[PDB]
């Protein structure tokens, strides 16, 4: 019950689905061929893992998602992969062309060739859902994949599934790894053609996690697949309430805390601890230090300042041997320590569970493994800066009205573009209204 | 005069639970239903609560918008004894919206509910009326359960009403919105409950950490003052004796006023060899740090009391201590209700105490418990925060308002009096 389909836009979103599926696959015991022996229960059952893998006669665990992209490439890595056996054919959906990094090719030009079908696959596995919960979409902003086609499968699946959950996974441009000019157009389009049809939006910046590597890791140059395994341990932090599951708090109630206003839907997030495995060896973290390494700036997933900020929700996500009491001392020191302001219309809370599941690094990964992890979610108007770096890059382009021919040509308008932006001021305002002290 | 007990929700249900394993074995009633008690006593008004292969039953219907709570009931030492068709719950789950229960998933499965009621009060040769457990600041117990009363009061608008509701606190939060949830049940119970015994999470932590000395007390800790108090305040209506209790006599020595139907529970021995004497159970129970409720008897005055000592022990002592305390106490006393408090002695102890007592008053300084949760909703309602959550369910904010006032005004009504 309570089934979650996961769904992977363009090749970040492809790639980063296959980290997360492969770390799913080693916590919950799946093999690669899906047949997962712990599990007695063969055709089906009612475990937590079910939300997440669907279960066959077989004894395979196939999981519950669609990997689509306008280019083959991708999802062919897939289809040849390890886990290739794991995926169904249908699952997996790859059209003939790419949208050239163009909102507009993979909104209008291209996606609606694909659109139909896509919905088409999800459907199928909405009906093995016996309550569908939600979906969960990973994308990236700068790609024409992950623009223009994610915001088109979103409008879809609020018309087709109604007021439904419909999570996100959206990868924050980087220069380091800019692979077009034109990605914060494609960024300010989409989040302003999906920041109606999401429930709950977390932003990971490739900057930030390129840090946090070639920091914590040591990595010299952090490729995708270093990015990608990090990040599938952030994701497998957050949705380990639904994969796993008596401290384990389901993430529903960190989301009715986490949203205080529809529009204010994005949470910041900071994963700890990451750490290399010669590190990691003779060195144990305890239940404060990964607290504190929460509030620590630099291992935040989005480059942001929370101090310049206000919180308005501040949840603790655990997994691993942790107890509440050393959760309750940490915190309080962290308290007399740090200056977690909160606006004054929210109550000064911690929200915490504690999942004892402990955490898994893939094999070859550099993480070590640790027994104890935390991911920190806070709802704090820091992450404002954000859009506007962005804003102001698009900002900047947009008055010499740069490669904005690209967009006309596939029938886009301007009056889009100056719409979004305009959307996007709103939003920068809104966090500042959020901010003012009430009278 | 049976009792149809009716929980609703997580919290509900767990305390619930072990309310009925306690009075259960006071009652010498095993989980299989079957009885193995020493004395009669125990099955002298053993259907106040049960229904009888020479087994009793609980009288109890168990409700839920998800299965796990009610599963984990099951499961437990008394599962058993639980009529299984009494279990009654859905899939769709609350969300922690008072919204979701009381108005969307919940109009639902509350007929389902109302049909075992009706079942449970057909057979019920005098129904005394309607007992009912929920946490007030959540969403099944807070929303789905003051529906369920609304119903209940139409169907069986001659019966009493009573709820043990479990006031939220930010020391034991769940989610930031449990204020909402508590404003708008307040107001519910306000108008649809004759007597509401308010258990405050906030202070059964208090208890549990300071006195108890209970660094992290968990859910259990609390549900364990809990059960306690409930079979206190319960055992005049269990067990037979000289003041046979009935929730209408409760409601007409202890209401002076209809909205006024809001009582702090005390107990002590605060669980042991020690046997407390006489004098020191009676200091206890009107001990501040031995109430339920997260407010102190000095900063309003007793509108009525009720007390009850189980145990064997000195009728006369007893009697002598009630005596003191309200000469010393003459100040936290209302002059115009003559006599206004009250003591009875039972002969059954508490299961692993010698001896007991449990405190039951209409207290005006009941207010700061409204006007903490009235603070918070203020809090948030000014801004609007998290009412989106809400108005999705097709509420108005215009209701919000209302409820809001309406607890105001209980606010008012307690300390008019108090003064
Ligand atoms: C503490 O003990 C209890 C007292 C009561 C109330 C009650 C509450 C009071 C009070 C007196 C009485 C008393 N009223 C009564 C009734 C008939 C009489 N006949 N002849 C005399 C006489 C007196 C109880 C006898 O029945 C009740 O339900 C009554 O003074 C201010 O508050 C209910 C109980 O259940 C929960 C209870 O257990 C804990
Ligand atoms: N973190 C992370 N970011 C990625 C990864 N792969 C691509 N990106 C980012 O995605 C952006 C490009 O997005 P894509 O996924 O390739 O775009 P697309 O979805 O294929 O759309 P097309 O232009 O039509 O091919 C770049 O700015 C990269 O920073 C990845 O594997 N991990
Ligand atoms: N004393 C006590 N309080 C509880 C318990 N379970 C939940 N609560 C409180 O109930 C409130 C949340 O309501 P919940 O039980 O989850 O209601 P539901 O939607 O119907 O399940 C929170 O304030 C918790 O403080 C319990 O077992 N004992
Ligand atoms: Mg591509
Ligand atoms: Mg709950
Ligand atoms: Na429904």
């Amino acid at each position: 019950m309570r089934e979650c389909i996961s769904i992977h836009v363009g090749q970040a979103g492809v790639q980063i689905g296959n980290a997360c599926w492969e770390l799913y696959c080693l916590e919950h015991g799946i093999q690669p061929d899906g047949q997962m022996p712990s599990d007695k229960t063969i055709g089906g059952g009612d475990d937590s893992f079910n939300t997440f893998f669907s279960e066959t006669g077989a004894g395979k665990h196939v999981p519950r998602a669609v990997f689509v992209d306008l280019e083959p490439t991708v999802i062919d890595e897939v289809r040849t992969g390890t886990y290739r056996q794991l995926f169904h054919p249908e699952q997996l959906i790859t059209g003939k062309e790419d949208a050239a990094n163009n909102y507009a090719r993979g909104h209008y030009t291209i996606g609606k060739e694909i659109i139909d079908l896509v919905l088409d696959r999800i459907r199928k596995l909405a009906d093995q859902c016996t309550g569908l919960q939600g979906f969960l979409v990973f994308h990236s902003f700068g790609g024409g994949t992950g623009s223009g086609f994610t915001s088109l499968l979103m409008e879809r699946l609020s018309v087709d599934y109604g007021k439904k959950s419909k999570l996100e996974f959206s990868i924050y441009p980087a220069p380091q790894v800019s692979t077009a000019v034109v990605e914060p157009y494609n960024s300010i389009l989409t989040t302003h053609t999906t920041l109606e049809h999401s429930d709950c939006a977390f932003m990971v910046d490739n900057e930030a996690i390129y840090d946090i590597c070639r920091r914590n890791l040591d990595i010299e140059r952090p490729t995708y697949t270093n990015l990608n395994r990090l990040i599938s341990q952030i994701v497998s932090s957050i949705t380990a309430s639904l994969r796993f599951d008596a401290l384990n708090v389901d993430l529903t109630e960190f989301q009715t805390n986490l949203v205080p206003y529809p529009r204010i839907h994005f949470p910041l997030a900071t994963y700890a601890p990451v750490i290399s495995a010669e590190k990691a060896y003779h060195e144990q973290l305890s239940v404060a230090e990964i607290t504190n390494a929460c509030f620590e700036p630099a291992n935040q997933m989005v480059k942001c300042d929370p101090r310049h900020g206000k919180y308005m929700a501040c949840c603790l996500l655990y997994r691993g041997d942790v107890v509440p009491k050393d959760v309750n001392a940490a915190i309080a020191t962290i308290k007399t320590k740090r200056s977690i302001q909160f606006v004054d219309w929210c109550p000064t809370g911690f929200k915490v569970g504690i999942n004892y599941q402990p955490p898994t690094v893939v094999p070859g990964g550099d993480l070590a493994k640790v027994q104890r992890a935390v991911c920190m979610l806070s709802n704090t108007t820091a992450i404002a800066e954000a859009w506007a770096r962005l804003d102001h890059k698009f900002d900047l382009m947009y008055a010499k009205r740069a490669f904005v021919h690209w967009y006309v040509g596939e029938g886009m308008e301007e009056g889009e573009f100056s719409e979004a932006r305009e959307d996007m001021a709103a939003l920068e305002k809104d966090y500042e209204e959020v901010g003012v002290d009430s009278v | 005069r049976e009792i149809v007990h009716i929980q609703a929700g997580q919290c509900g249900n767990q305390i619930g639970a072990k309310f009925w394993e306690v009075i259960s074995d006071e009652h010498g009633i095993d989980p299989t239903g079957s009885y193995h008690g020493d004395s009669d006593l125990q099955l002298e008004r053993i259907n106040v609560y049960y229904n009888e292969g020479n087994k009793y039953v609980p009288r109890a219907i168990l409700v839920d918008l998800e299965p796990g709570t009610m599963d984990s009931v099951r499961s437990g030492p008394f599962g058993q004894i639980f009529r299984p068709d009494n279990f009654v719950f859905g899939q769709s789950g609350a969300g922690n919206n008072w919204a979701k229960g009381h108005y969307t998933e919940g109009a639902e499965l509350v007929d389902s509910v109302l049909d075992v009621v009706r079942k449970e009060s057909e057979s019920c040769d005098c129904l005394q009326g309607f007992q009912l457990t929920h946490s007030l600041g959540g969403g099944t117990g807070s929303g789905m359960g003051t529906l369920l009363i609304s119903k209940i009061r139409e169907e069986y608008p001659d019966r009493i009403m009573n709820t043990f509701s479990v006031m939220p606190s930010p020391k034991v939060s769940d989610t930031v919105v449990e204020p909402y949830n508590a404003t708008l049940s307040v107001h519910q119970l306000v108008e649809n409950t004759d007597e509401t015994y308010c258990i405050d999470n906030e202070a059964l932590y208090d208890i549990c950490f300071r006195t108890l000395k209970l660094t992290t007390p968990t859910y259990g800790d609390l549900n364990h003052l809990v059960s306690a108090t409930m079979s206190g305040v319960t055992t005049c209506l269990r067990f037979p004796g000289q003041l046979n209790a009935d929730l209408r006599k409760l409601a007409v020595n202890m209401v002076p006023f209809p909205r006024l139907h809001f009582f702090m529970p005390g107990f002590a021995p605060l669980t042991q060899y020690r046997g407390l004497t006489v004098p020191e159970l009676t200091q206890q129970m009107f001990d501040s740090k031995n109430m339920m409720a997260a407010c102190d008897p000095r900063h309003g005055r007793y509108l009525t009391v009720a007390a009850i000592f189980r145990g064997r022990m000195s009728m006369k002592e007893v009697d002598e201590q009630m005596l003191n305390v309200q000469n010393k106490n003459s100040s936290y006393f209302v002059e115009w209700i003559p006599n206004n408090v009250k003591t009875a002695v039972c002969d059954i102890p508490p299961r692993g105490l010698k001896m007991s007592a449990t405190f039951i008053g209409n207290s005006t300084a009941i207010q700061e418990l409204f006007k903490r949760i009235s603070e918070q909703f203020t809090a948030m309602f000014r801004r609007k925060a998290f009412l989106h959550w809400y108005t999705g369910e097709g509420m108005d904010e215009m209701e919000f308002t209302e409820a809001e006032s309406n607890m105001n005004d209980l606010v008012s009504e307690y300390q008019q009096y108090q003064d």
